[PDB]
């Protein structure tokens, strides 16, 4: 029944709005200029950063590259909490074995972080601090190794992904499908996850058929993006393994350590 | 492991 599939799509969209404060809609409204409120403060170099460090930050002894990296860590932690709340709204999720819920999040959250970062990005930079800051791609890419190469891959994906022109309604279901991946390592009860995902995939297919009538390729392209994201996150984790090993001033946030731990 | 995720998952 397509009726139930549209109701499911709407439920996920509504939960998505509850769980994620800065939506792609609200982000694109800021990136362009729909709003009249104080545009975000633009950070494009060391000088712009030091003065904006009060409009983006709601110590001061660590170098810039480290400070910005810690910032990315704090946002990702907040995002993990948002994603966890969203996951719990997906029909069937909370009824899964609790250990499997943890496993699904452990392997899923960073794929979702990449996905949702794109919503806050254009070719030129990323919105931060709930939209009150805008840090340029060029500034982030210029951060000393290895940190510049840690930032850039997120923009590389966002450019490709944003070309697909998904909206928040599309994204709500896309994210749900990713979280309910029955082939994450170490899952105990695969069938119930696969059954939920199969229904979510049907919901996604119908959503894209109705919402993007003129782009028949979209569903198949999103399935491949789910595959790409696994390789993309593997690289993220590795590069982060190198950072915690090579930078003596790396306080890896406990939640992130917990997620990265034994991620293979 | 996963002390934090566990408590986040349980309201
Ligand atoms: C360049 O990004 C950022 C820079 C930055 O300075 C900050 C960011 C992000 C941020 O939200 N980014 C999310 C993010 C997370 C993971 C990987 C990324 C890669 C590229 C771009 C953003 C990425 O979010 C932040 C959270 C904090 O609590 C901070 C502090 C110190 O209180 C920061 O210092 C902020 C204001």
């Amino acid at each position: 029944e397509s009726a139930d599939l549209r109701a499911l799509a709407k439920h996920l969209y509504d939960s998505y709005i509850k769980s994620f404060p800065l939506t792609k809609a609200k982000a694109r409204a800021i990136l362009t200029g729909k709003t009249t409120d104080k545009s975000p403060f633009v950070i494009y170099d060391m000088n712009s950063l030091m003065m904006g460090e009060d409009k983006i930050k709601f110590e001061q002894s660590k170098e810039v590259a480290i400070r910005i990296f810690q910032g990315c860590q704090f946002r990702s932690v907040e995002a993990v909490q948002e994603i966890t709340e969203y996951a719990k709204s997906i029909p069937g999720f909370v009824n899964l074995d609790l250990n499997d819920q943890v496993t699904l999040l452990k392997y899923g959250v960073h794929e979702i972080i990449y996905t949702m970062l794109a919503s806050l990005m254009n070719k030129d930079g990323v919105l931060i601090s709930e939209g009150q800051g805008f840090m340029t791609r060029e500034f982030l890419k210029s951060l000393r190794k290895p940190f510049g190469d840690f930032m850039e891959p997120k923009f590389e994906f966002a450019v490709k992904f944003n070309a697909l022109e998904l909206d928040d309604s599309d994204l709500a279901i896309f994210i749900a499908v990713i979280i309910l991946s029955g082939d994450r390592p170490g899952l105990l009860n695969v069938k119930p996850i696969e059954d939920i995902q199969d229904n979510l995939l049907q919901a996604l297919e119908l959503q894209l058929k109705l919402n993007h009538p003129e782009s028949s390729q979209l569903f198949a392209k999103l399935l491949q993006k789910m595959t790409d994201l696994r390789q993309i996150v593997t690289e993220h984790v590795q590069l982060l393994q190198v950072i915690k090993k090579t930078e003596t001033d790396m306080s890896l946030h406990p939640l992130l350590q917990e997620i990265y731990k034994d991620l293979y | 492991r996963h002390k934090i995720l566990h408590r986040l998952l349980q309201e």
